[PDB]
């Protein structure tokens, strides 16, 4: 009870007559609220995963991605990708992570070779034409494509690298067609003993086993945070509540406050209104372009007004400069409550009779213990 | 007299953060010693008047 | 010619009406 | 494709007094009836701007150290944009701004330009009104591309019979490049108008490259109109800015004048 | 290496790749239940979410 709180605050088992300060009151946030402009520049991932024709892997396509929202809600919540894995980030956490550049690398391979695309792997694709760095922090995405990329006679349009002089560095696209030397002889002309053309085309047919089937491979990649964050996940938003104390975030501006409809008119380029002491006192809603006053949530010292301990245990509480409508958010039973110019006074009986000032409260009010 | 003032030393020094408040706890009595001083000033504005 | 951030301004015990009466 | 004209030598600079201009809203923050002591890159009050004009034709290259104020007083849309960059020769990325008949394009590739590169009112070239191209060969690395409506569009003013002032401030901080602008009508013959108004952030883009120099882009054995343009350099300086009852900056003090 | 490593791999030793939330200090987790990384529930032993 408030008397026990004064005994604890005064570190005494008995308290003399007077008024004593105690732990400050503050109206709590009723709920949290996040406001961000409704999503519009969603990334061009249709131009990746739903492009009609893919490239061959020996000369795998690169698409650069920039200035967009890297939404994966349709991506990672679809079972339609048969192997989608990430290699230095959780695929769930991508919506709360930023990038800087992005690249999509797009190509077709055999189903026995999707395992070679992973960082730190080997086999003629990974060795000769498409190697990830061993520290690859991004993701590989792949899907079974026998209904798409097979041809009834074998889809020999889709080509791979069958030979190379040396096994390659990260993302080293090679467009050379010059003849490979399998033996110690020089290779001269287009063909000869131990000469091989460095490529071959895959036999993708509707009949093939779960291995000789085609798969469409994409790698999503990024070099991180050396520069402004030109690609990032979708900043979500929640309903706009008013006339209640709440924890807001508006376009990155945090605070806890009461939000109200403002009469202030901004010019179009502004978002935060400030007061003399460089504190925020208003904000624009990103999605509705109207101005909200920000007001700090009601708070005050709590003073306990008491006759002395042995005299009596009965006490009254003053919520300094709090309107009596707001104190019941916390003695909230009331029935003897008096809004004073000094604050909401709870548990003291208002008597019209003016006596001499005994215990001060403020703004002409005093309190005393009487019949 | 002058305008009576009082501060919640924690709300100033640590506005709406428990993480800051639990660090402020490392410093002991200063957030009370400051209020004893300001309440002494405030009580004397009535006395002077 | 004459609340934020935990700072508070408290009223004097005697109002400007009570000072006008003593005066 | 380049259409060279070393017809005019590097004629020496005219210089004029920039009275109280190139003040701009330093941040997206609204204030009212209050004085703010911002410290930032500003054009110093009463400082010597350099002055150029369009047989009258100017188009010199010049540096861009920390940031630059640029303006023209004009009629009939003679000027159309700017190159900013560091080498200007495909060793590094560059940034192109151009307005066409309404729209703007802001773009960045591994451009090669020319010694004296420009875009005129194309009548032929490939064909009529030809695409934003004649300042460069091939971009070939166009990572950043943005477009807008009427970035420097005209206003009524009884068919713009005053030489309308168009003011821009070009800046970079923390890898963003920032553009602030204003239009004002005034009646004056050939000098920057003594009076006060402030520039608002027109756009921002996050291009993140070393930038060192710049050159304006403007349109015409050929014939054309004639108009002036000015250049001033921002310096770090403290300004005290009077926000009015409606927020807009209404006056300023240069704390070191 | 020369005590716990083996030429074919010592696949006795295992780490926990997945947990709904970070564990508390000196907490231990012995759950072998299947982690629902996607929305579709899995009252079972396997599936791609
Ligand atoms: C490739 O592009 C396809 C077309 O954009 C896209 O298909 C679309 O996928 C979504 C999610 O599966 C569907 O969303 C709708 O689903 C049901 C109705 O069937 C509703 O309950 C939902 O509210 C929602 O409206 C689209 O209907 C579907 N559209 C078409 C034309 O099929 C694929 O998801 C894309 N695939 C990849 C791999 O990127
Ligand atoms: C964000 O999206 C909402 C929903 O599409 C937009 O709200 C609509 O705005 C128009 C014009 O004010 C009204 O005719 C509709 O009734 C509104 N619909 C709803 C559901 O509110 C809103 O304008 C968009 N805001 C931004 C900043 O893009
Ligand atoms: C405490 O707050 C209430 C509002 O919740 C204030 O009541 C308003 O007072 C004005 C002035 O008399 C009236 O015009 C309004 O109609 C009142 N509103 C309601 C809902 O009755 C009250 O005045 C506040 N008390 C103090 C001393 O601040
Ligand atoms: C313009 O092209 C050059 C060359 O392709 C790019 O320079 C590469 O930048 C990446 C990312 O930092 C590095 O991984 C490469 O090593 C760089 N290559 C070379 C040869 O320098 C440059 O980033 C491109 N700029 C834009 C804006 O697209
Ligand atoms: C701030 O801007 C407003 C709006 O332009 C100005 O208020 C206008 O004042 C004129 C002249 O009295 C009236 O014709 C308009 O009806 C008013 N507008 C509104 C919306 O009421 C105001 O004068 C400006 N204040 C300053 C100091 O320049
Ligand atoms: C309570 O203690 C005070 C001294 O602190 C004493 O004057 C008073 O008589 C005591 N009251 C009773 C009821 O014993
Ligand atoms: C006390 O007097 C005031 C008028 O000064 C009146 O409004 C109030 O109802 C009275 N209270 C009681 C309990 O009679
Ligand atoms: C301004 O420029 C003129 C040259 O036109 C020069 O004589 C003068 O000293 C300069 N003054 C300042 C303060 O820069
Ligand atoms: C310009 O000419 C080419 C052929 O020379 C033609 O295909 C094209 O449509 C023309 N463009 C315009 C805008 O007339
Ligand atoms: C203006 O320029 C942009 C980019 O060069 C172009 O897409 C647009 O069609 C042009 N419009 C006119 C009217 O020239
Ligand atoms: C350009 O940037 C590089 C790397 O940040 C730096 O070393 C160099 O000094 C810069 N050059 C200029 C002229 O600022």
């Amino acid at each position: 009870d408030p008397l026990s709180e004064t005994k604890c605050t005064l570190k005494s088992f008995t308290v003399e007559k007077g008024i004593y300060q105690t732990s400050n009151f503050r109206v709590q946030p009723t709920e949290s609220i996040v406001r961000f402009p409704n999503i519009t520049n969603l990334c061009p991932f249709g131009e990746v995963f739903n492009a009609t024709r893919f490239a061959s892997v020996y000369a795998w396509n690169r698409k650069r991605i920039s200035n967009c929202v890297a939404d994966y809600s349709v991506l990672y919540n679809s079972a339609s990708f048969s192997t989608f894995k990430c290699y230095g980030v959780s695929p769930t956490k991508l919506n709360d992570l930023c990038f800087t550049n992005v690249y999509a690398d797009s190509f077709v391979i055999r189903g026995d070779e999707v395992r070679q695309i992973a960082p730190g792997q080997t086999g003629k694709i990974a060795d000769y034409n498409y190697k990830l760095p061993d520290d690859f922090t991004g993701c590989v995405i792949a899907w079974n494509s026998n209904n798409l990329d097979s041809k009834v006679g074998g889809n020999y349009n889709y080509r791979y690298r069958l030979f190379r002089k040396s096994n390659l560095k990260p993302f080293e696209r090679d467009i050379s067609t010059e003849i490979y030397q399998a033996g110690s002889k020089p290779c001269n002309g287009v063909e000869g003993f131990n000469c091989y053309f460095p490529l071959q085309s895959y036999g993708f047919q509707p009949t093939n086993g779960v291995g000789y089937q085609p798969y469409r491979v994409v790698v999503l990649s990024f070099e991180l945070l050396h520069a402004p964050a030109t690609v990032c996940g979708p900043k979500k938003s929640t309903n706009l509540v008013k006339n209640k104390c709440v924890n807001f975030n508006f376009n990155g501006l945090t605070g806890t406050g009461v939000l109200t409809e403002s009469n202030k008119k901004f010019l179009p380029f502004q978002q935060f209104g400030r007061d003399i002491a460089d504190t925020t006192d208003a904000v624009r809603d990103p999605q509705t372009l109207e101005i909200l006053d920000i007001t700090p949530c009601s708070f005050g010292g709590v003073s306990v007004i008491t006759p002395g301990t042995n005299t009596s245990n009965q006490v009254a509480v003053l919520y300094q400069g709090v309107n009596c409508t707001e104190v019941p958010v916390a003695y909230s039973t009331g029935s003897n409550v008096f809004q004073t110019r000094a604050g909401c006074l709870i548990g003291a009986e208002h008597v019209n009779n003016s006596y001499e000032c005994d215990i001060p409260i403020g703004a002409g009010i005093c309190a005393s213990y009487q019949t | 007299s002058m305008t009576k003032t009082s501060v919640d030393c924690t709300m100033y020094i640590c506005g709406d953060s428990t993480e800051c408040s639990n660090l402020l706890l490392q410093y002991g009595s200063f957030c009370t010693q400051l209020n004893r001083a300001l309440t002494g000033i405030a009580v004397e504005q009535d006395k002077n008047t | 010619t004459l609340k934020f951030n935990g700072l508070t301004v408290l009223p004097p015990l005697l109002t400007d009406e009570m000072i006008a009466q003593y005066t | 494709q380049c259409v060279n004209l070393r017809t005019r030598t590097q004629l020496p600079p005219a210089y004029t007094n920039s009275f109280t201009r190139g003040v701009y809203y330093p941040d997206k923050v609204f204030r009212s009836s209050v004085l703010h002591s911002t410290q930032d890159l500003f054009l110093p009050f009463f400082s010597n701007v350099t002055w150029f004009h369009a047989k009258r034709f100017d188009n010199p290259v010049l540096p861009f150290n920390d940031g630059v104020y640029f303006a023209s007083t004009e009629k009939s849309n003679i000027i159309r944009g700017w190159i900013f960059g560091t080498t200007l020769d495909s060793k590094t990325q560059s940034l192109l701004i151009v307005n066409n008949a309404t729209n703007v394009v802001i773009k960045v590739c591994e451009f090669q330009f020319c010694n004296d590169p420009f875009l005129d009112v194309y009548y032929h070239k490939n064909n009529k009104s030809w695409m934003e191209s004649g300042v460069y060969s091939s971009a070939n690395n166009c990572t950043f591309e943005y477009v807008s409506q009427p970035f420097l569009m005209d206003l009524e003013g009884k068919q713009g019979n005053f030489k309308n002032l168009r003011e821009f401030v070009f800046k970079n901080i923390d890898g963003y490049f920032k553009i602030y602008s204003k239009h004002t009508p005034i009646n004056l013959v050939r000098d920057l108008p003594q009076g006060f108004s402030a520039l608002e952030p027109l756009v921002d883009l996050p291009i993140g490259i070393n930038i060192t120099r710049f050159q304006t882009l403007l349109a015409l054995g050929w014939t054309a109109g004639a108009a002036a343009y000015y250049v001033g350099y921002l310096q770090p300086r403290t300004f005290l800015l009077k926000y009015n009852e409606n927020g807009t900056i209404t006056d300023a003090v240069d704390c070191a004048l």
